[PDB]
């Protein structure tokens, strides 16, 4: 699921401060995929090993 | 009046603690109704040693 968020959706990770703001962190994808089906063949995640 | 103003503080750091960085967030921001002044001071020590 942390994989899935960070690929389709988007992941809040955490902060940090410029300019005097101070800016979340979201990790989108660029994306370019013809189907989602495809889309499924291209989102790896390791094992234990 | 000093509890409607205390009152009307707290609706504005809660209203805000969105833009807020996330250390900060764990320790809480604390609001007090208090005098900026000193009113007293007391002093205690050792009439002996």
């Amino acid at each position: 699921f942390n994989t899935m968020n960070a690929t389709i959706g988007t992941y809040y990770v955490n902060d940090f401060s410029m300019l005097g703001k101070n800016f979340q962190v979201n990790i989108r994808a660029k994306g370019d995929f013809r189907n989602t089906q495809d889309a499924l063949k291209n989102i790896f995640v390791r094992s234990n090993d | 009046d000093p509890d409607q103003a205390t009152i009307d503080v707290n609706n504005r750091i809660s209203a805000a603690t969105a833009k807020m960085p996330d250390a900060v967030k764990k320790l809480g921001v604390t609001v007090r109704k208090t005098s900026s002044t000193t009113l007293a001071a007391i002093s205690m020590y050792s009439s002996d040693g």
